[PDB]
């Protein structure tokens, strides 16, 4: 019942400010640890900070050489992070954590599912999505051509989950991200079922459906 | 109420209250902060 | 600062194995220290956060244990749902350190891909290059060789590849294979095929599309 959610630009250009902010629900932001952690791609976990409202206190890990801010908005039960003079040294998946604590001890028991921040000087490209149409058989979107990450995808807006493979994106010679999204099927079904790709790649702010029939 | 500043003393912890230092009993103290184990932790009386 | 170190940094066990994380700190942190699970794309959850003591919900298999500077996570039983990156935590000192990851997977038993190939969409070819995708859908163990062959050319610098992260429950790996090319080299060839060689197979298994088929 209690939940985080950050939310902010996935995108923002090097040497300017990164700006998050987390949405709290089922808790109070007035009675524990409020904090963020970051991990860049294919990387570890790094602690930013800390906030704290009972004696009023932050913590700032030094790697971010006062650059980072924390603020609390007990008005609307969310807090909000913003990092300065960003490099791709800050490009990472942001997570929102709640840090419980007992005498000495202390610990993150619940975390939002973090948002990526690209730092790049490039714009964002939304995709283009063509299909990959089809005992058992496959069927899959391919997602070509955008930038930046992340893309969600989803088959008949989530009613399919058994047996998708939502592949990691790969970096092309264009400096453009691609990936593919299949699904094994019977092919009972290839007559019958209609099979739709929903495909969203807010970076872009764009949302298409693409149904794979033969 | 009285707000304290206690670090261990080198049961007991050395504290502090709002320009003089005060020594206290770990027991009638109570944490209102994360204990820190070398540095200071803001602590409150049990009485209150 | 207090560096933190696991070991190893990854490890594979068979289901019911047990199987033990260890992380070493540069101090003596007197037990200040949690564990988390990070499932892939996921964002890390608690599992311990006092060395010793399990967080509610979190399975009786995972134990905490360790004194001053050694610490280490034990599974009792290793099950498919614990494919994740493990990460330790201390709390002894700001700012709060993490591990670097310990990755788990499963060893299981040898299963031989589906494969499967997709041509390039008429969408597509409209825009002046086309993608075929060959799938490789759930086999193990990860290694894999896919050859392209253009009429019956052996083909390299064209391709790109990309691969799943280890099923929950099948302890298995899907992996995308894409090669690209203009729609003019597309059409001045025929037979487009991608053989498989893998553990499972006897002999690698080759699929293969015509231009214009049906
Ligand atoms: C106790 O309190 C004050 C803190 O300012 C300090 O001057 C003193 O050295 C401390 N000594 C011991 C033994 O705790
Ligand atoms: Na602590």
């Amino acid at each position: 019942q209690v939940q985080l959610q950050e939310s902010g630009p996935g995108l923002v250009k090097p040497s300017e400010t990164l700006s998050l902010t987390c949405a709290v629900s089922g808790a109070s932001i007035s009675s524990n640890y409020w904090s963020w952690i970051r991990q860049p791609p294919g990387k570890g976990l790094e602690w930013i900070g800390r906030i704290y409202d009972p004696t009023d206190s932050t913590d700032y890990n030094p790697s971010l050489e006062s650059r980072a801010t924390i603020s609390k908005d007990t008005s609307k039960n969310h807090f909000s992070l913003t990092l300065s003079s960003v490099t791709a040294a800050d490009t990472a998946v942001y997570f929102c954590a709640r840090g419980l604590w007992s005498g000495y001890f202390f610990w993150f028991d619940v975390w939002g599912p973090g948002v990526l921040v690209t730092v790049s000087s490039a714009s964002t490209k939304g995709p283009s999505v063509f299909p990959l149409a089809p005992g058992t058989a496959a069927l899959g979107c391919l997602v070509k051509d955008y930038f930046p990450e992340p893309v969600t995808v989803s088959w008949n807006s989530g009613a399919l989950t058994s047996g998708v493979h939502t592949f990691p994106a790969v970096l092309q010679s264009s400096g453009l991200y691609s990936l593919s999204s299949v699904v094994t099927v019977p092919s009972s079904s290839l007559g019958t079922q209609t099979y739709i790709c929903n495909v969203n790649h807010k970076p872009s702010n764009t949302k298409v459906d693409k149904r794979v029939e033969p | 109420c009285v707000t304290l500043e206690c670090r261990q003393v080198n049961e007991i912890k050395n504290c502090s209250f709002n320009k003089v230092y005060a020594l206290f009993y770990r027991l009638d103290i109570v944490p209102l902060e994360e204990e820190r184990k070398g540095n200071s932790s803001k602590y409150r009386l049990i009485n209150c | 600062d207090i560096q933190m170190t696991q070991s190893p940094s990854s490890l594979s066990a068979s289901v019911g194995d047990s199987v033990t994380v260890t992380c070493r700190a540069s101090q003596g942190i007197d037990k200040e220290l949690s564990w988390y699970q990070q499932k892939p794309g996921k964002a890390p959850t608690l599992l311990i956060y006092a060395a010793s003591s399990l967080q509610t919900g979190v399975s009786s298999r995972f134990s905490g244990s360790g004194s001053g500077t050694d610490y280490t996570l034990t599974i009792s039983s290793l099950q498919p749902e614990d494919v994740a990156t493990y990460y330790c935590l201390q709390d002894y000192a700001t700012p709060y350190s993490f591990g670097q990851g310990t990755k788990v997977e499963i060893k299981r038993t040898v299963a031989a891909p589906s494969v499967f190939i997709f041509p390039p969409s008429d969408e597509q070819l409209k825009s002046g290059t086309a993608s075929v995708v060959c799938l490789l859908n759930n086999f193990y163990p990860r290694e894999a060789k896919v050859q392209w062959k253009v009429d019956n050319a052996l083909q390299s610098g064209n391709s790109q590849e990309s691969v799943t992260e280890q099923d929950s429950k099948d302890s298995t790996y899907s992996l995308s294979s894409t090669l690209t090319l203009s729609k003019a080299d597309y059409e001045k060839h025929k037979v487009y095929a991608c053989e498989v060689t893998h553990q499972g197979l006897s002999s690698p298994v080759t699929k293969s599309f015509n231009r214009g088929e049906c």
